[PDB]
């Protein structure tokens, strides 16, 4: 199978990257046999009480954190004492759960509080913890002591530790820093002192019933006295599934590499934080999948798979899972294994004979993240058109957290001491509901998580929050792990909320919210309490009732800041602002267009691309509807109108814009009685082309004609192009494209000399450059740009980024308008398109990870379920790796431009300097890498819109008196079309001509850069042209003596010289005199 | 430098002084011309020109060898002048392609006419620093937004319908 052989070729090179160490597993051995031996001698001490466990280890330096409240005898119903400890070789290294991956790993220990010191009487109320840690405490004397005999002081450190950031559950921390040092295995421990075998029934460790009795549903102290009670009945399980299935190895190696892809571990999910879905998940899924017993009792897999069969299977069943909102699983010790469909809108999988609830630890806000990550796994696995088998498995979701996620809300959270917990925050619980949601994390997060589910609903795809601040290591000196986290004896300093929206059910800001009838419903009628006090019960458009949601969508600012300041002050708590300052801060810095309600819209509003679009639709319907002598075939438009994913969205009424004038291409019927000549063509066809021309101005007077030859295209300037300006002064190029270049290349090319035998095709293809396939790349952008609404803010992200960076004028521009979709059709392995900003930094990632040099681009055009086969892109992989082997260092194609319309790769990527895309990518790779440096603000977004300007041939400062800012819509009223075609092209700004004039007769030596983005980059001025200096070794040295080689050699040595420095100052001197700034001879 | 104004391959260079502004570094515009005989009429007893400076005029590329003009008042015939271009794109012409080396304008009909003209910027080649007051300063005109408005500008439709009326017989 070739599922079954390519898989595993392509996970051993990244298997390296988390394989083991012989003498890493030596060392780790050894340091585990000298903490066996040293917890083998800590025996039991004498019965104590509470108060006898205060007059031992109260006021010690080494204390156990014990958990929440402080230690007192207020509930000393029972008594506390250390009994003897049991270990054993279990843990991680029971079934090398450790992997040396990069981030590394931790191990754990076969550590429990023993039946002695813990009582089934004293497990309801949470009795049995105090009574635990006092134990623990006791025990820690003589762990300071007594089991101190690591002997590895020097490199080792000895300290408590909380686990799953909880104080209850401890972790230890015995390990050696950067005789029993695992500085070789580099690994951590972790142990804390549970509960025993069967300690709590599992009716006493039922979902309604709560082991801390203050009850409702207990979400962590149920599920940790589940799990500690079950802990090694459940790896007993798991090492006996490991032992019948030989792929269980495999099949657990394919569920860390997933793990690490999602970004999720074996933490807490459920405590509003990112964690479990990961080792201990999948070490109870996949044995459970293994085992048979699905929804409908029947086998979900077996031991026969192969690696990459269950691999393959693992991905399907995680779509395919039914343990939140679908289903429920049951597993005994093992005498059966069953699941059911009973999805009970929670995560829970309450075991049959084990008594645990396996999914407990999760949430159903997670496992909606989840599930919707898993649902792109498996179709990425079902795909095999893309080769990126080992890039999904080692691309980690939280390795980029900007790119990743869309937006994300983060407030301080000033918790203050124990008696000023209600400044802050105001989740107000009871005596049950405080026993379900003790922490500040827990108790806060559902009910904000609550408040967006009544308020927003289903303009939010997911929910997912964190709490920074928890502290980790435990304080043996004092009661508990509690820090000074944002002004708080508790250890909750801030938290963040990320905004998993789905953009189609979100685009929704004022608008009809929760239906109302006569019958009260209990939504709609508290909708206005929901959402602040925005969502009052108002009028619907078909006659009915429907509340009124309130929330403000800006083009620089987000529009979910707008909707949590209406949606919490006024319903939840006014103490907390939850904003992303870098949305604002990047959309603001964003160009906008010259538009009214620009602000008031947001950047998935194109009424103005839609007006522009409708009156370019209503002239092409005029021009269909007139009829000529001379037949005409189609006319269609490929220009910026047609594309609507610019920089800038259609300004209203824009005179002199860069992009002022819409491309649309007209064709002509069959005139093949043409001469080759393309002077003799055009003149034979031009017998009704000037009358048109004549005629469009009458006929179509609200719009305008001309007849211009354009000096774009490589030696072709004998044409007549249409400069159509609207009654409101809009552009429009009306260009028609004969077959006389294909028919010269093809036909008429043997006439052509040795010096024209390369340019033969010269003239087809400066045709073909952009009327090749553009009409269908046209036709085809329109559900692009539907589906992705968000991929024209991306692109005008990238544009303005690439405007500001001044590293895109050396290229073409279809290349890099077709380049900003690859993140949005093709988001594997990544999100896809759901901020602007998280947009411009994939794709600056999908092109630091496609490298010029070493990896020539190629892509494939996909609709939004068209797609190419691997048998059709073979042809595009064996054109990109030819003119890999033509041009190594990519000096003509660095990057090749490989679509399904454009096989060969060098359709828009000829001429494209090497050293220049390779500066442009180490550019984007430093911005980057800055704007991750910055944080969040607007010097994180300055950080790849500020470049250098400087250190190069000629200084980027120049000035001009041609200022052209506001007729080309960039602001620091025209209304109508200029008077004369001249004083319209004077409107502009010509030092940019000039400039672009200056680098095209000097390209060889002194390459005048730019950026493509004239408008962008100008901005408030528009008159300087910044013109960054690329000088060639033979600017001001000496070159070989060849006076004929049409060079600039002189008499600066005797005859072996170059292009002079001096010369082409002085040469440079009339053509820079206008704009007489700074520059200099080389 | 300006004193330098000789080539080993047979040209007699004419250092250009020029108005050293602030698109410059005064300024020694540094071209050649070399005499040339071959089948081409600029070879008529006349110089080839080499490493033309750019942004040409009127009367540029005699003001590049303007020293002989600034002292010995050159007065001559033309013949022809060749191998320039504004930016190299005219090798390849349209309805060439479908159906010496970097010399200016300074050339003339022959030598005996251009005595005063070819011989006395040969003389003025090593008086380029002698006589760099009789070398005219190169303060050539700036680039204005007048020829960027008529090449962005459209074109006349009656100058383009009569050459299609006139070639569709």
């Amino acid at each position: 199978l070739f599922k079954s052989n390519i898989f595993k070729l392509q996970i051993d090179e990244l298997l390296e990257q988390v394989k083991l160490k012989q003498k890493h597993v030596l060392k780790v051995e050894k340091f585990l046999h000298k903490l066996y031996d040293i917890l083998q001698e800590i025996p039991d001490w004498e019965e104590k009480s509470l108060a006898e466990v205060d007059s031992f280890f109260k006021n010690k330096i080494v204390s156990v954190p014990f958990v929440d409240p402080k230690p007192i005898p207020q509930n000393t119903n029972y008594k506390f004492n250390y009994k003897k400890p049991d270990i054993s070789l279990i843990g991680s290294f029971a079934l090398k759960a450790g992997i040396y991956q990069p981030n590394g790993s931790s191990i754990d220990t076969l550590l429990t509080m023993p039946k002695e010191l813990f009582e089934k009487k004293d497990f309801l109320n949470f009795r049995c913890l105090h009574k635990r840690s006092v134990y623990l405490a006791y025990l820690t004397h003589h762990l300071l002591i007594l089991l101190k005999k690591d002997k590895l002081d020097s490199f080792l450190q000895l300290e408590y530790s909380y686990f799953d950031n909880d104080p209850l559950l401890p972790i230890l921390r015995i390990s050696c820093s950067k005789d029993y040092n695992f500085y070789k295995t580099r690994f951590s421990i972790n142990l804390l002192i549970g509960f025993p075998y069967k300690v709590f029934e599992p009716k006493k460790l039922l979902p309604n019933r709560n082991c801390i009795r203050i009850l409702p549903a207990t979400p962590l102290y149920n599920f940790s006295v589940l799990s500690s009670s079950t802990h090694e009945n459940y790896l007993k399980y798991l090492y006996k599934t490991k032992k019948q299935t030989e792929s269980f190895v495999e099949a657990t190696v394919l569920g860390r590499l997933w793990l690490q892809q999602r970004g999720f571990s074996s933490n807490m999910s459920h405590s509003g934080s990112l964690g479990g879905f990961g080792t201990f998940e999948f070490t109870i899924l996949m044995a459970a999948l293994l085992n048979g017993g699905g929804i409908n009792s029947n086998k979900i897999l077996l031991h026969g798979f192969s690696s990459y069969q269950l691999f393959k299977g693992v991905i399907k069943y995680l779509a395919t899972m039914d343990l939140c909102h679908d289903g429920h699983l049951q597993f005994h010790s093992n005498p059966a294994s069953k699941y059911i469909d009973e999805g009970f809108q929670t995560p829970t999988l309450f075991d049959k004979s084990t008594k645990v609830n396996i999914l407990t630890k999760m949430t159903v806000s997670s496992y909606q993240i989840l599930k919707e990550y898993a649902g792109e796994t498996l179709r990425m696995l079902n795909n095999v058109v893309q080769d990126q088998f080992s890039n999904i498995f080692l691309t980690n979701i939280s390795r980029f957290d900007n790119l990743k996620y869309d937006l994300c809300y983060d407030v301080q959270l000033p918790l203050g001491k124990y008696n000023n917990l209600e400044t802050s925050l105001a989740a107000t619980f009871g005596s049950m509901e405080r026993v379900k949601f003790i922490t500040l994390e827990n108790f806060l997060a559902h009910k904000i998580t609550n408040v967006a589910r009544y308020a927003l609903g289903d303009r939010i795809k997911y929910i997912q929050i964190e709490m920074v601040g928890q502290k980790s290591d435990f304080p043996i000196t004092k009661r508990k792990v509690y820090s000074n986290t944002g002004g708080n004896h508790f250890n909750f300093d801030f938290v963040r909320v990320k905004l998993i929206v789905n953009p189609s059910e979100c685009d929704k800001l004022v608008t009809k919210g929760p239906a109302h009838s006569e019958t009260m419903s209990t939504e709609a009628a508290v909708f206005k309490n929901f959402w602040g006090i925005k969502s009052s019960l108002r009028r619907f458009k078909d006659g009915s009732i429907t509340h009124c949601c309130v929330w403000s969508t800006s083009s620089s600012e987000p529009i979910i800041s707008s909707i949590v300041n209406f949606a919490l002050q006024k319903h939840v708590s006014k103490k907390a602002q939850i904003s992303n300052e870098t949305i604002k801060k990047f959309h603001n810095f964003l160009p906008l267009p010259n538009l009214p309600s620009s602000a008031k819209t947001s950047v998935l509003n194109l009424s103005s691309f839609f007006n522009l679009k409708k009156s370019f639709d209503d002239l092409y319907k005029i021009i269909f509807q007139m009829k000529l002598p001379l037949s005409v075939k189609s006319i269609l438009p490929v220009g910026s109108a047609f594309r609507y994913t610019s920089l800038c969205q259609p300004v209203p009424f824009a005179y002199s814009d860069p992009d002022f004038f819409q491309d649309v291409i007209l064709e002509f019927e069959t005139s093949p009685k043409w001469p080759d000549e393309i002077t003799s063509l055009e003149k034979a066809k031009t017998a009704f082309l000037l009358k048109i021309q004549e005629e469009l101005s009458a006929n179509s007077s609200t719009y305008r004609s001309f007849f211009s030859r354009d000096e774009s295209i490589p030696y072709n300037l004998e044409i007549v192009t249409l400069n159509i300006l609207t009654p409101e002064g809009y552009g429009f190029k009306f260009r028609v494209l004969t077959e006389r270049d294909e028919i010269l290349y093809l036909r008429a090319i043997a006439n052509a000399r040795n010096e024209l035998k390369p340019e033969l095709e010269a003239t087809f293809l400066k045709f073909t450059a952009k009327y090749l396939a553009s009409v269908r790349h046209t036709r085809t952008l329109e559900n692009i740009s539907h589906s992705y609404q968000f991929y024209s803010p991306v692109v005008r992200l990238f544009k303005r980024w690439l405007d500001t960076h001044l590293l895109l004028g050396h290229i073409t521009d279809e290349l890099a308008e077709l380049i900003a979709i690859k993140p949005f059709v093709d988001p594997a392995p990544y999100f896809i398109p759901g901020s602007l900003e998280n947009g411009f930094l994939k794709v600056l990632k999908f092109i630091s990870q496609w490298n010029w040099k070493d990896d020539p681009l190629i892509l494939d055009l996909v609709k939004p379920e068209e797609r190419l086969t691997l048998a059709q892109y073979k042809g595009i992989q064996m054109n990109f790796t030819n003119l890999r082997n033509s041009d190594p260092n990519g000096t003509h194609l660095q990057f090749f431009v490989a679509s399904k319309n454009d096989p060969s790769g060098i359709l828009y990527s000829s001429g494209i300097p090497l050293p220049i895309a390779t500066r442009l990518t180490a550019l984007a790779k430093v911005a980057v890498n800055l704007l991750q440096t910055h944080g969040l603000n607007q010097q994180t977004i300055n950080l790849l819109f500020t470049p250098g300007l400087k250190d190069y041939d000629f200084v980027v400062d120049l000035r001009t008196p041609i200022g052209l800012k506001s007729s080309c819509g960039i602001l620091s009223a025209p209304s109508n079309f200029p008077e004369n075609l001249n004083d319209l092209s004077e409107k502009m700004d010509p030092t940019y001509q000039l400039v672009k004039y200056l680098n095209l007769k000097y390209k060889n030596s002194l390459i005048l850069s730019s950026r493509k983005y004239i408008g962008v980059n100008g901005g408030e001025k528009g008159d300087k042209n910044v013109i960054t200096g690329l000088i060639k070794p033979l600017f001001k040295g000496a070159h070989k003596f060849r006076v004929n080689l049409d060079c600039n050699v002189k008499p600066v040595d005797d005859e072996n010289v170059i292009l002079n420095k001096e010369a082409i100052f002085h040469e440079i001197a009339a053509f820079g005199n206008d704009m007489v700034i700074n520059f200099e001879t080389d | 430098i300006e004193d330098i104004s000789a080539m080993k391959n047979g040209f007699i260079v004419v250092p250009f002084k020029l108005p050293d502004h602030k698109a410059l570094p005064a300024s020694l515009h540094f071209m050649f011309a070399k005499r040339h005989q071959s089948s081409n009429s600029n070879e008529s007893d006349c110089l080839f020109l080499v490493n033309l400076p750019l942004l040409s005029n009127i009367e540029h590329m005699k003001k590049f060898v303007g020293q002989l003009c600034g002292k010995y008042d050159t007065v001559s015939h033309v013949e022809e002048l060749l191998y320039n271009d504004e930016f190299g794109l005219h090798e390849v012409d349209l309805s060439a392609l479908t159906s010496p080396r970097n010399t200016a304008l300074l050339k003339f009909v022959d030598a005996a006419s251009i005595n005063n003209c070819w011989n006395a910027l040969k003389k003025y080649s090593n008086l380029h620093a002698k006589h760099p007051n009789e070398l005219f300063e190169w303060t050539y005109t700036t680039p204005s937004f007048t020829t960027f408005v008529n090449f962005y500008k459209p074109l006349d439709i009656d100058y383009l319908k009569e050459d299609i009326h006139t070639h569709m017989a």
